[PDB]
């Protein structure tokens, strides 16, 4: 449990179960003079509410700013003003990817908005999918903010520059919500998906070669394949203009266009140019490697210590080399929790290591 | 050591490490010189013989990962040692290229201003801007076609017309073509334990059925993101002047195209509204997709509103982007000292309010930051964060302005602070105008504080009663003895800051909660030193509560002599540092600091520019090898040691390279001594602004601080 | 043309001292960007009366503030009330043989194998060197002689320290150091009298044995001569009072006025002066207090014309009409 | 390095000198040779000469599927004349037919747009953020509470930071 | 010529020390030698 | 005055190597030579 203070006599209380960096499941009560009472329960990731430890002066004055910018009408600020307050209070308080790519969509709309001329695809980049009902509020919320500041038949443009500028304060508020990999594992699976996803719809994505400069027959011959592939596209059939590849004769036509000094740029230039970590695991912060050479190295110097018994001060050495009780605990509090457990695996690695050797 | 590892979890409340240790104890796991001579110290894998795939030593192997983003995380790729020196070969090849090239804008800033006039004319005038971001750049390009287009080119020389050959570069193109990039085994595992998926289902094709578990991908068009960036951006470059030329002869318009290897701008001049120019951009954008250009559902075109790398620019004016900056702001809070900390925030407030945001924010975003570092148990300082109640003089001011401006402020009718830059006034004349000083203020401020002011003062001139009145003021500081000992939480595997700093210039994933948390749990063992090791509240318990009407303007920030008599090895005075602010404000930006601040006797929506009116009297180029020659001469064993192992030029640095520069002597003995000035890394460093947007309200009630001439006009 | 450095420095110093009251210590002198006087090795003359003041500066003198009126002369006409005081012998054998006296007569007797030890001289000569302008100073000296006690005739002397002490000036403790070396003391017939009677009040006695067996020292000559300074010479019950300041060109030791030196500006530099001050209210108690200091001096030579009208920027007809 | 603890540190270069020297004297293959000199120098970019660059067959039919449509010496008029004629055969055989890529704005529709698919309206949830989301609600409790309604402490806080630090 | 060279001299003299900016830049320019160093000296003070 | 630990600052200053060889192997108070004892006098800088 924790405490936080909000007046003379009652307190607040937050009890919890778990400990970690995880996310857990909270209870929040109350306590006016002993009476305890019940204020409710929520689930959440902890290391997602720091912006908000101590700024509840500079937000107010920035909305209060923004919403000063609109002092152009007596009557459109007092609606606007109350309504930018609980968007950015329901954005504070349900922290998601999601509301910063619809944040991030109606910056595109805006854009798109002022200008004359759009692509035709732009209405489907802007939709996401909603889920846990939290966002169906914030995405009313802003939708309703910008149909307030946009509808309008004839008198809907009066001062259109300060309205452009608060859409786009609006719009880019997705920056208050921090970037911080919800979860790894998934995030490590989408980019995996992201990268490898056009090269088994293009069709040239072959199997674990030799690592030594030597392919098979079937490999050279998907490679060539997906060479003429890439160069097989033509100047006038309208059914490629979405997938990879590019056109000899237009390509042909751009070289010789630059070499005769046609373009604005030549090839007249000066100043003539001719003047240990595992890659299967990026993001680890052990590689095997390295827990093996320190384990190596751990017990190496343990047997050549014995020249028996041996006290805890073994596991000092694990702290010595990886970053007198004093310093032992100064040493080890300064770990994470997916740092204590590598270090727990290390220090059953060697003990189970120096137990074997005592056989 | 087995049975006592099982005892000691057996009492213990667990049992799992109990059971583990019970079933490991149970047993239950049960003359030819090429190929005799390659085995003891012959490197074998060196390379001498290469394919068109390999070079007889790896094949250019990589590693997948993602980057953090607002929007959606990046891909990034880590290549191996080798490969990386490829990479970097070609890449200086091309950003060469790119260099001897004009209208490119990524690692030329002369050209992204002219990018940003030029744009910023168009929309006044009412050009037709285009701002076209392209949708799947990076997993879509491929070597071949850069391959392609170096045979295609010529690369004529300047002065002999050669064509040079470009064998080597075709040669590591052909070998980056066949790079083997290696997957994440947490993605393997995940999918081999084990909702419909793509990629999991070509995993699950050819987990067994063609071959084993897939580790390595091969295939031809990756162009890894972040490895041939320049090739890409020259590719794009000529290909968009082509695109450019193209539409100048087909529509004849006037188009003008910048690029930044993502996203491009294009400024189209018409002649003789704009509706009979749909035909023009669909064509246009027919033709980039002809070529691996596909464009985006984001780009826009129109006449209003022009983009470029997220800086708007409308009709008139352009847009602050205020709540971004206060983002960046209230979040990335790194702290492993809380001065790094509060120049982090210095430098940002200053970046932020650069942008016309407001005077009465920043003021917030200080209180903020001080708050953070009062709660982490540090107690209040003298400098301690950014300043509260601040005013528009952001311009025209630095790090020692606004540090001196607080230690102003903390005196109502300030008498010792105007006495003690009346002193530094007349050793800036003494020193400048009669010009009779050097390396003896040296000898007399490395002793330390005390000494050295009282040394300053009878050098100007004073008796005992200033000795005992002005060194009264004291203030604790914690890391006089060194500074604050502390691990935090940094990454597996692991003398004065301007040595630092030095060594920085010549030489070439955790979360900011986390990093708090740990900074505010090391905040509370026995971190100052002295002599051991004790807290800060065993040292902030000893000072003794006199209250002699003089220790109490600013609790817990000045105290007198006798209030500090239990623990004196830790209290220094602050009229010395801010003589010691004031000489190097002096040094700094000119002598208009030394006069007395005057107060003078509108719709909050009227912005305008305005530009610093700073005046530097310290040789205002202050280049390299001037700061090295004054540290070689000063301090010599300090110039032996921890300097200079890394150094094949010292021999301009010892020939006098414009020796004894004007005040580089006098105004670089200050900074490393005082740990919290930092102005000699500060003037090898330009201004990043050279412009401030802020509105008429802040400008008419900010401070009028104009000194007029030391001298009473009386000099010549 | 250091006269011109001269008259500018005083004039400086005049019309800064005429905004405020400042004391006449080194931190007023030396702060001020025209005093150059340590420059121009040739310092034949100096800038009107601060002689003193600036041989001390050329010593490096860390001085405060005196009666600096050499005018009249304080280290000439001086008094000479000059006196001694019984002495106190080191390597204490006396406090044995004072109280049994109540006699001289065995002490006598003892003073007549041979036991001449060396013998150690303490005196404490107070004396009050007045000098020619109102003052007034005590100054008295401790002197400590080691010499060798001599058979029967007079003395055996081997070496003397002295140590001066008490309130007095720079002036007058050159005075007293260079009498109390060249006096009828010692040096010479050492105006000694013996009489068995600073012997009496160290050795408690009320007895005469008929026998003075007077005795007189022979001195080297040492010259304790290195303070030449306001310093009271390493102890003193009074130190670091009667601070000097100035208000209207005028000396005020206390309140008081004591004299006022002509300073020459020829109008052109009292508004270069008034060009760059510090506020409007500072160039008012300038201009206010201007006349009332020329009505102390005689210039007229400020040029009544165009640069009138350039002084005309101030207006300020309040305190040019004020002095009438 | 080559260093050890056995010799001064002194005599390990000059062997290594000597014996590249009798090697570069005489020998007895090709590039047995170049990597035994490479192996024993101590510190050594493009132009990479020393290299052979031999052929496997395999670089044959990437060369043959890479540079074949690539000339680079087309003249000028006659691209003109091609750009004129694909402009002419585009402007009406896809662009008078509606498959283009990009249209005006009809801001009306644009505002339809985001209405239809930003506002929810086939959602049951209801119009108040407090009762959907639960630290909303958690707040908001917390704050309807609060706004509308002694050396015992201190010794026990002071037991409190002892015993945790014990 | 040995006057104009006093002059020089002279003209040196009062630069370092009345107008007091020259230091260790002579000690760059003399260590070459005669030849330079005399010229280089004269167009410090003023020549063709 | 002009006494002996001036000459000494002013050849380490100007001439670091010159100081090092063929200048003091002979000596053990290096520390006030080095501790800018009065350093960059007057003309001994130049007139040496
Ligand atoms: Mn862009
Ligand atoms: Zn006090
Ligand atoms: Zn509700």
């Amino acid at each position: 449990a924790q405490r936080f203070y909000l007046a003379e006599s009652l307190v607040g209380f937050l009890f919890y179960q778990k400990t970690g960096e995880r996310s857990r499941c909270y209870s929040v009560y109350l306590s006016d003079n002993g009476v305890m009472s019940e204020q409710g329960s929520f689930y959440c990731d902890p290391k997602r509410f720091f912006l908000p430890v101590f700024s509840d002066e500079v937000l107010a004055g920035m909305c209060e700013e923004m919403t000063s910018w609109l002092d152009f009408d007596t009557g459109l600020m007092n609606d606007t003003g109350p309504i930018l307050r609980l968007l950015v209070l329901a954005i504070l308080c349900s922290p998601s990817k999601r509301n910063q790519t619809f944040l991030q969509g109606l910056r595109y709309f805006l854009m798109a908005f002022a200008n004359q001329i759009h692509h035709i695809d732009l209405t489907s980049k802007l939709v996401v999918e909603c889920k846990s009902s939290s966002e169906v509020v914030v995405q009313r919320l802003a939708v309703g903010l910008f149909i307030r500041l946009l509808s309008g038949e004839s008198d809907a443009s009066l001062f259109f520059s300060r309205r452009f500028k608060y859409l786009l304060n609006v719009s880019y508020l997705c920056h208050l919500i921090t970037k911080e990999t919800p979860d790894r594992l998934t995030d490590q699976i989408k980019c995996f998906e992201k990268f490898i996803e056009p090269k088994v719809k293009f069709g040239c994505a072959v199997v674990n070669p030799s690592l030594n400069g030597k392919l098979t027959v079937d490999q050279e011959d998907i490679m060539i394949n997906g060479l003429k592939k890439f160069f097989s596209k033509s100047l006038r059939d309208t059914e490629d203009v979405q997938t990879p590849g590019v056109c000899k004769e237009l390509l042909n036509y751009c070289v010789s266009l630059f070499n005769r000094g046609k373009l604005k740029v030549s090839g007249e230039l000066k100043n003539n140019p001719f003047r240990i970590p595992k890659l299967d695991e990026l993001g680890n912060i052990l590689s095997t490697y390295d827990k093996e050479k320190l384990v190596s190295a751990c017990v190496s110097s343990m047997a050549e210590r014995f020249k028996n018994l041996d006290p805890d001060s073994t596991d000092y050495l694990i702290l010595k080399n990886l970053t007198t009780q004093e310093e032992l605990s100064l040493m080890y509090e300064a770990l994470t929790e997916e740092q204590v457990e590598s270090f727990n695996e290390i220090k059953h690695d060697v003990q189970v290591a120096l137990a074997k050797m005592a056989d | 050591l087995l049975k006592n590892l099982t005892t000691s979890s057996y009492v213990d409340e667990e049992y799992f490490m109990c059971f583990k240790y019970l079933l490991i104890q149970g047993h239950f796991d049960q003359f030819t010189n090429a190929a005799l001579r390659n085995l003891c110290f012959y490197s074998e894998d060196s390379p001498t013989e290469f394919t068109s795939i390999s070079s007889n030593s790896g094949n250019l192997k990589f590693g997948l990962s993602y980057k953090e983003q607002v929007g959606s995380n990046r891909e990034l790729y880590v290549g191996d040692l080798n490969t990386k020196l490829m990479t970097r070969l070609v890449e200086d090849f091309s950003e060469a290229v790119g260099n001897s090239m004009k209208y490119t804008c990524l690692n030329s800033e002369k050209e992204f201003e002219r990018a940003i006039c030029d744009m910023k004319m168009a929309v006044n005038n009412g050009d037709l801007s285009c701002s076209y971001d392209h949708s799947k750049w990076g997993p879509t390009m491929s070597p071949a076609l850069f391959l392609a287009l170096l045979q295609m080119l010529e690369l004529r020389t300047p002065v002999d017309r050669s064509k040079i050959d470009l064998d080597s570069v075709k040669s590591i193109l052909k070998w980056h073509l066949h790079k083997v990039v290696e997957v994440p085994i947490n993605v393997a595992e995940a999918y081999c334990i084990g909702s419909t998926s793509l990629s999991e289902e070509f995993f699950h094709q050819t987990m067994q059925l063609n071959g084993q578990i897939p580790s390595h991908i091969m295939s031809v068009l990756d162009m890894g993101q972040g490895i041939l960036h320049n090739t890409s951006d020259l590719y794009g470059l000529i290909t968009e002047q082509f695109l450019c030329y193209a539409l100048d002869l087909l529509y004849d318009v006037i188009p003008v195209s910048y690029t930044s290897s993502d996203d491009q701008i294009t400024l189209i001049k018409t002649p003789s509204d704009a509706a009979e120019w749909l035909e023009m951009i669909c064509f246009h954008e027919f033709l980039s997709s002809k070529l691996n250009k596909f464009v985006s559902p984001k780009s826009v075109i129109g006449t209003f509103v022009a983009e470029f790398k997220s800086r708007f620019f409308v009709m008139g004016e352009e847009t602050p982007l205020l709540t971004k900056f206060v983002a960046a702001a209230l979040h990335n809070v790194k702290c492993k000292t809380p001065t790094q900390l509060s120049e982090t925030i210095d430098t940002i407030c200053d970046q932020c309010i650069a942008n016309g945001v407001s005077t009465k924010i920043v003021t917030r975003i200080s209180k903020r930051v001080n708050q953070l570092i009062r709660y982490s148990g540090y107690g209040e300082t003298p400098f301690g964060a950014i300043e509260d109640q601040d005013v528009k003089d952001w311009v025209d001011g630095s790090r020692g302005y606004r540090l001196q401006r607080k230690i102003e402020a903390i005196f109502h009718d300030d008498k010792e602070t105007s006495f003690i830059r009346n002193c530094a006034r007349k050793v800036f004349n003494d020193i400048k105008r009669g010009r009779i000083f050097e390396e003896n203020l040296i000898n007399l401020i490395g002793r330390g504080g005390d000494e050295a002011l009282t040394g300053f003062l009878q050098y100007a001139g004073c008796s005992e009663q200033e000795v005992n009145r002005v060194l009264n003021y004291r203030w604790v500081n914690l890391s006089s003895f060194g500074d604050l000992r502390l691990v935090l939480r940094t990454k597996l595997m692991t003398v004065p800051t301007l040595i630092k700093t030095l060594q920085s210039k010549l030489s070439r994933q955790s979360s900011v909660a986390s990093g708090f948390i740990g900074f505010c749990k090391s905040m509370g063992s026995k971190c100052v030193r002295d002599g051991g090791f004790l807290y800060i509240k065993e040292v902030y318990s000893g000072v003794s509560a006199c209250t002699c009407e003089i220790c109490a303007l600013k609790p817990k920030i000045i105290y007198c002599n006798n209030s500090l008599n239990k623990v004196s090895q830790f209290s220094k005075p602050i009229l010395w540092d801010y003589f010691s602010l004031v000489l190097t404000n002096a040094c700094e930006l000119g002598e208009w600091v030394f006069s007395t601040v005057k107060e003078p006797q509108n719709n909050q929506n009227f912005f305008w520019a305005v530009k610093p009116k700073v005046v530097r009297q310290i040789e205002d180029q202050l280049g390299m090898n001037h700061v090295l020659q004054s540290i070689r001469r000063n301090y010599p064993v300090l110039f032996d040691e921890h300097l200079t192992p890394f150094m094949n030029d010292l021999q301009v640095s010892r020939t006098m390279d414009s020796g004894r520069l004007k005040f580089l002597d006098v105004c670089i003995a200050l900074d490393m001594m005082n740990e919290n000035l930092g102005i000699i890394s500060h003037l090898l460093k330009t201004r990043d602004n050279s412009v401030y947007i802020v509105k008429q309200s802040d400008c008419a009630l900010a401070h009028i601080r104009q000194s007029s001439y030391t001298d009473w006009e009386l000099g010549l | 043309s250091p006269q011109q450095i001269c008259t500018n420095f005083k004039t400086q110093l005049v019309l800064s001292s005429m905004v405020n009251p400042l004391v006449l210590s080194t931190s007023c002198l030396k702060s001020f960007f025209w005093f150059n006087e340590v420059l121009e090795l040739e310092d034949d003359s100096q800038i009107e009366l601060a002689e003193l003041t600036d041989f001390a500066l050329m010593v490096k003198n860390q001085n405060v503030s005196r009666a600096m009126f050499v005018e009249d002369i304080a280290m000439g006409y001086v008094v000479s009330n000059f006196e001694g005081v019984r002495i106190s012998l080191s390597n204490v054998m006396v406090d044995g043989v004072q109280l049994p006296p109540q006699d001289i007569g065995e002490l006598f007797g003892l003073k007549a194998g041979l036991v001449v030890q060396i013998d150690h001289v303490r005196m404490s000569t107070k004396f009050k060197l007045k000098r020619k302008m109102v003052y007034s100073f005590s100054l008295e000296c401790i002197m400590d002689v080691g010499e060798i006690q001599n058979k029967e005739v007079i003395l055996k002397v081997v070496a003397v320290d002295q140590s001066v002490s008490g309130s007095g000036g720079n002036h007058m403790l050159l005075d007293g150091v260079s009498v109390v070396a060249s006096l009828p003391l010692f040096t010479g017939q050492a105006s000694f009298d013996l009489a068995a009677m600073l012997i009496e009040s160290n050795l408690a006695g009320s007895n005469d044995n008929f026998l003075m067996r007077n005795v007189t020292l022979d001195l080297g000559g040492f010259s304790p001569e290195l303070s030449d300074k306001y310093s009271y010479r390493l102890s003193g019950p009074e130190n670091q009072e009667d601070p000097l300041v100035l208000k209207d060109g005028a000396f005020y030791v206390g309140g008081e006025r004591l004299s006022t030196y002509k300073v020459e500006f020829t109008g052109d530099l009292v508004v270069k002066a008034l060009g760059a001050l510090e506020d409007d209210e500072s160039v008012v108690s300038m201009l206010h207090q201007l006349w009332p200091y020329l009505k102390a001096t005689s210039q007229v030579i400020l040029f009544q014309q165009e640069d009138f009208t350039i002084v005309h920027d101030l207006y300020k007809k309040q305190l040019t009409k004020s002095i009438e | 390095n080559y260093n050890n603890r056995f010799v001064a540190d002194w005599v390990i270069e000059r062997i290594r000198w000597l014996l590249i020297e009798i090697l570069k004297a005489s020998k007895s293959e090709d590039q047995e040779y170049q990597r035994l000199i490479h192996s024993l120098s101590n510190v050594k970019l493009e132009n990479l000469e020393h290299l052979k660059r031999n052929s496997l067959d395999y670089d044959e039919r990437l060369n043959e599927s890479l540079f074949i449509g690539l000339k680079g010496d087309i003249r000028e008029s006659t691209v003109r004349e091609e750009l004129i004629k694909l402009k002419l055969w585009f402007k009406d055989e896809v662009f008078s037919k509606g498959l283009g890529k990009f249209k005006l704005t009809d801001r009306r529709e644009l505002l339809e747009s985001l209405s239809s698919l930003g506002a929810h309206l086939d959602s049951d949830v209801s119009s108040c953020p407090f009762c959907n989301n639960k630290l909303m609600e958690i707040v908001y409790n917390v704050t309807f509470s609060c706004v509308e309604r002694s050396n015992i402490e201190k010794h026990y806080l002071s037991v409190l930071s002892l015993c945790n630090k014990i």
